[PDB]
RNA sequence: CCUGUCAAACUCCAAACUUACAGACGCCGUUUGACGCGGGGAUUCCGGUGCGCGGGGUA
RNA sequence: AGUGCAAGAGCAAAAGAUAGCUUGACAGUGUUCUUCCCAACGAGGAACGCUGACGCGAAAGCGUGGUCUAGCGAACCAAUU
RNA sequence: UUAGGCGGCCACAGCGGUGGGGUUGCCUCCCGUACCCAUCCCGAACACGGAAGAUAAGCCCACCAGCGUUCCGGGGAGUACUGGAGUGCGCGAGCCUCUGGGAAACCCGGUUCGCCGCCACC
């Protein structure tokens, strides 16, 4: 990279296709999630807030307690085990 | 049912490969396996396809080997007709030979070793370089293919 | 300086010329020849079709066309007929022209890219095949063996 | 619709109906809503709460409704709005319903609106709301007295047969008072 | 049918388009309510580089206060036709514009609902011409 | 309307494939204690080649 | 289109424009991610809370500066609260 | 749902067009400014009050595929590309075989002129 900000190399990842462009659905931003349910983490262009750092794109953790309106997701990088705090707009329930 | 036998060794394959076929039972050449036919057995049979032979064998064909290469969980006991009777719920090796074929039990679940240790191919096999839709002797095999190379290894 | 620097397709598509500045003129003066003012309605139409995939630098375009159409001057200077060439050089090619520091070429040329089994070359005749003889001059121009073939013309 | 890179709106915002970006605001109360909604000659407020499949409606009250209980007067002014409020907000406490945050859609939260007033009844039904005391109308107001005195400026009925030539704000009492006990569907 | 498909004048705006005022009065005058300041976009050679400028007026008229107006605009102008709009409008004249249009447009301009008229139902130059030639006056 | 061509820093499309999690089978672990935790001791931070994918370069 | 400035991304009853009002560019203290994928490492940065005090709004709510990723600096010493 | 309100999915729903529908449940257009409220100017809008009229807009109902979109059949195509293997071929670029996957354009023919949820309601 010839960069190493957050944003490097996500121009795809963080880029809406045409037709999904604009405001995003509110169903999915209200969404409650309880302790232990397993989330799929993916950053709505659309969405600005309650974002987490595109790395964790495409992980799926597990929801254990919140902070605030956000989520506060634990996930495993590799070997390492660590706590993503972020909101619904940007989960899915798995399965 | 398939019978598995390594023909080209570990030096230079894929470890991810390797590690398919010992958890196949397999860790050494001429070394065979029963595997049952399903999604799962498939798979791993498949990136497996360049290092092996494999085929489904005949009734006869599996009785000759299972007679001459099948062993205990331990030991060196032979594992004859009355082994067979003494020791598993069938009466003899055809009976068991059978189940198997049916996929109804394992070389395990009966207490016998996972792995049939053949002997190098009497005559020479087709070749560890072609598969056998080019004359040589690696991939999926006829019954009378396979046959013929647990044969020439009893 | 020889094709043998630029004929190989072993570098990455070089195309951006909103990022890539000081291109060379082409050196081809046209792509449609003899009786332009008329459409493909000749009973012959035969093509040069190239055999292997390979740069073809805006020089050897020119001078294959040249050669070939000056020669469809057999015909004469309005002829009937009319001689195609659908490829256009869009690969820009640099040299190295500090050693191999900072060797990032300069742009030199332009080259076009032809795929195995393509037709460079397109001409449409009456059955007077003096096209067949335009292009056995056309290939020896360009690096690739060449197959001249012939579409409609069962006229044999 | 001119091409595959076109971008259509959601329906709800095509049919200009659902402001989506106030709609959210709004559900971040994770309480019921409290929809107050008018038409030409009605004025209706459910108490909507969210759905897998779209929002649930738990109670509801519509200005004709209104009459089921001795309206006899129209049903598009404020002593309407504020019955048929009162009128959802009780059922909306039977229901189980406690709070709820005003919805008024795309009106405007214009002082003395009618959607207030229905905020207005809903509250003193009982229901816990969000609100602003001095955005509300008079009591007057509520009563119908604005339209009394108009009609005092007579010289014609202001209310074409009708019931009453001079209207009454007094039959708006009788009708709270009516929904403050007993009666069915209540 | 009729009767909700007959034209009927909405809106004259009566606008001076002056370069930098004192003109209102004029306006208030020859229409009978306020005048609304014109401020201009864009920074330009006629040292009208300022954004946010009066720089005009206009005078947006409704009902009675648009006919009592064009009970003597009209008699002041001639021309007709190729000056009409393709929606039934026409500009006249110091600038004065009668838009016209058919009883169901109120559809289009309020906040629920909103919805743009379809074009049957809108107004043709001619069906246009019909309604206000039709009115103290002649066409062409 | 017709007709001739392109893109590492284009995309209406779009693989193979790589990848998070879960279940199943396999293999493995529960006297060979896996997975993991805490602590002692390093060596190491000139690498090279083949194959696949590359970027630079006439090579 | 516009949104201060690279490039890429986001945005339309708005994140843009106009008007009005306001000083949350607030004090205190944290959780987490980043810096440093995996995998230890400071300053810095961000996300998301809480406590206190406020602004605006009918209200839900928004405001932890600018739509997002650059705009930054240890110990010793001095000045300042 | 003989026309309503709040929505979910967010073009299969868009664009364009045809036909049908209202003494009333109704929605609208519509009529009108004393009030609450309102236009940097206008009761246009917003807000409020109301039924003389209308079904012409909207809306609801039925339908049309020309454009856009979704999915499917057949063709393109098991082509292009590709994970694994090879003492197969080729001066080389590169190609081929076996094994496991497998497209895009485009053409022709179907599909699509929304589906679903809650509440209210001759
Ligand atoms: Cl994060
Ligand atoms: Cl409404
Ligand atoms: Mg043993
Ligand atoms: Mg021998
Ligand atoms: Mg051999
Ligand atoms: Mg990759
Ligand atoms: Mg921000
Ligand atoms: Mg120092
Ligand atoms: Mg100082
Ligand atoms: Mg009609
Ligand atoms: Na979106
Ligand atoms: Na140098
Ligand atoms: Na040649
Ligand atoms: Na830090
Ligand atoms: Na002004
Ligand atoms: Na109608």
């Amino acid at each position: 990279p010839s960069s190493n900000g957050p944003l490097e190399g996500t121009r795809g990842k963080l880029k809406n296709k045409p037709r999904d462009r604009g405001t995003s659905p509110p169903q999915r931003a209200v969404e409650e999630f309880d302790d232990g349910e397993k989330v799929h983490l993916k950053i709505d262009p659309s969405v600005p807030n309650g974002r987490f750092h595109p790395r964790f794109d495409g992980q799926t953790g597990t929801v254990e307690g919140k902070q605030g309106d956000a989520y506060k997701v634990d996930i495993v990088d590799g070997g390492k085990e660590k706590t993503i705090i972020v909101t619904a707009a940007h989960l899915r329930r798995q399965e | 049912m398939h019978a598995l036998v390594q023909l080209r060794g570990e030096v230079n394959m894929h470890t991810d490969i390797q590690d398919t076929l010992e958890m196949l039972n397999i860790h050494h050449v001429n070394h065979c396996t029963l595997v049952p036919e399903t999604d799962a057995y498939r798979g791993m049979v498949a990136k497996v396809n360049d290092f092996v032979a494999f085929g489904e064998p005949s009734q006869e064909t599996l009785e000759t080997v299972l007679a001459t290469r099948a062993e205990p969980l331990e030991g060196d006991a032979d594992v004859d007709d009355e082994w067979v009777a003494e020791h598993t719920d069938y009466d003899d090796i055809s009976g068991l030979a059978f189940a198997l074929l049916s996929e109804e039990t394992t070389l395990r679940e009966q207490g016998l070793s996972p792995t049939l240790r053949l002997h190098p191919p009497r005559g020479g096999h087709d070749g560890v370089k072609h598969p056998v839709k080019e004359g040589g002797q690696l991939g999926k095999h006829d019954t009378e293919g396979i046959d013929d190379l647990l044969e020439a290894m009893r | 300086k020889p094709g043998a620097m630029y004929r190989n397709s072993s570098k990455p598509a070089y195309t951006r010329r909103e990022y890539i500045s000081g291109i060379p003129g082409k050196k081809i003066a046209q792509f449609d020849m003899g009786n332009n003012g008329a459409g493909p309605t000749y009973p012959a139409q035969v093509e040069l079709v190239v055999e292997k995939p390979v740069q073809i630098r805006h020089n050897a375009l020119e001078a294959a066309r040249v050669a070939a159409n000056r020669y469809v001057q057999n015909s004469g200077a309005a002829a009937n007929y009319k001689f195609r060439i659908r490829k256009f050089p869009f690969h820009v090619i640099r040299e190295n022209k500090d050693g191999m520091r900072a060797p990032f070429g300069k742009p030199v040329g332009t080259a076009a890219r032809v795929h195995g089994a393509n037709h460079i070359f397109i001409a449409w005749v009456n059955p007077d095949p003096n096209v067949e003889e335009a292009w056995r001059r056309a290939k020896m121009k360009v690096t690739p063996t060449i197959n001249i073939d012939s579409s409609p013309a069962g006229n044999a | 619709a001119t091409g595959p890179r076109y971008k259509v709106p959601m329906r709800r915002r095509r049919e200009a109906r659902t402001d989506y970006h106030q709609r959210l605001r709004l559900l971040k109360s994770g309480k019921p809503r409290l929809v107050a909604r008018k038409s030409n000659k009605h004025v209706r407020a459910q108490l909507v709460t969210l759905g897998p499949n779209g929002d649930d409606t738990l109670a509801s009250a519509h200005s004709s409704d209104l009459a089921e209980y001795g309206w006899e007067a129209p049903t598009g002014n404020m002593p309407s709005a504020y019955l048929t409020g009162l009128l959802a907000g009780l059922r909306a406490q039977e229901a189980g319903v406690e709070e709820a945050v005003l919805d008024i859609g795309l009106n405007s939260p214009t002082p003395g609106s009618k959607v207030f007033a229905i905020q207005e009844g809903a509250i003193d039904a009982g229901l816990d709301i969000p609100h602003n005391d001095d955005v509300l109308a008079d009591w007057q107001r509520t009563r119908g007295a604005h339209i009394a005195e108009y009609d005092e400026q007579l010289e014609e009925p202001l209310y074409s047969g009708d019931f009453d030539a001079a209207d009454l704000p007094e039959h708006f009492d009788e009708l709270r008072e009516t929904l403050l006990d007993g009666d069915i569907e209540l | 049918f009729h009767e909700m498909r007959e034209p009927r004048i909405e809106k004259v705006v009566v606008h001076m388009g002056i370069g930098h005022a004192n003109a209102e009065d004029i306006l208030g005058e020859i229409t009978g309510q306020m005048p609304v300041r014109t401020k201009a976009k864009r920074t330009v050679g006629e040292f009208d580089i300022r954004e946010g400028d009066p720089i005009g007026a206009k005078v947006t008229l409704r009902d009675e206060m648009a006919e009592e107006f064009l009970q003597t605009a009209l008699p002041l102008a001639e021309l007709a036709t190729s000056q009409f709009d393709d929606t039934g409008n026409f500009s006249f004249g110091l600038d004065v514009t009668v838009n016209l249009v058919r009883p169901g447009y109120r559809v289009a301009k309020r906040d629920k609902a909103s919805r743009s008229i379809p074009t049957k139902h809108r107004l043709n130059p001619a069906d246009a011409v019909a309604f206000i030639e039709s009115t103290y006056d002649v066409e062409v």
